[PDB]
This record gives C-alpha cells, structure tokens and sequence, in this order.
C-alpha cells in the first residue's frame, strides 16, 4: 500500500500530536497503523483527544489501527 | 495580497482593522502561511511554477 509509506506529515496533525510522534521514533504512517492502541496509549504525552483524531483520520483515510502487517520494511 | 480588491495593506494598516498589534498580524498571517505549505492543500498550486 502506498499510501502506508508516506510521511507522517500527510496526516495534517497538529504541533502537539506531530511533536510526541516524532519523539516517539516513528516516520511512516504504516508504522503508526503498525502499533496498537495500547502501545502508543502507554507512550507519554499521548492521552485520550489526541488518539482520538488519530483514530478518526485513519479511518477517514480508509486506514485503521492495529492492523497486521508483513515485509516491513 | 491584494487579492478581488483593491491595493494591498501593509501589517500596520491592518492593524487598525482588526484592533490587533502590528507584530500578532505578521504572526498571523506567518500561521496562514504555514498551514498553506502543507500537503493536500498546496498540490494543485505547485503546478503553477
């Protein structure tokens, strides 16, 4: 899926939620699709609002969250 | 910018406008331009250079 490498800056996030991702080690959206919920719940400086739009772009997008993925990278 | 009217303001005559100070405007309009330089809203208009 292309559109699972692309930047993660495609998103439109904002500086708070881009910000924690960066600092988090995370560049691909595929990866951020890879993670699950509980995973970037228990990352600090991520609460509920802030996975709340994630989850609702990803699936605006067509995309989801813990989705299984395979030959990465 | 002078955009379906008439001359372009500089910071200050806008200032009067809106009530706000000269430096907030060239940080507002700073944000704008910001939001602008984005993906899937600046596409289409890089097509024109």
């Amino acid at each position: 899926d292309p559109i699972l490498l692309r930047p993660v800056d495609d998103l439109e996030l904002t500086v708070r939620s881009a910000n924690c991702l960066k600092a988090e080690a995370i560049h691909y959206i595929g990866d951020l699709v890879q993670r699950t919920e509980v995973e970037l719940l228990k990352t600090p400086n991520l609460g509920k609002k802030s996975l709340t739009e994630i989850k609702d772009v990803l699936a605006s997008r067509g995309l989801s969250l813990g989705m299984r993925l395979e030959n990465w990278p | 910018f002078g955009i379906d009217m008439n001359t372009d303001y500089t910071l200050e005559e806008v200032g009067k406008q809106f009530d706000v100070t000269r430096e907030r405007i060239r940080q507002i309009e700073a944000k704008a331009l910001r939001k602008l330089r984005h993906p899937s809203r600046s596409e289409v208009l890089r097509s024109f250079l």
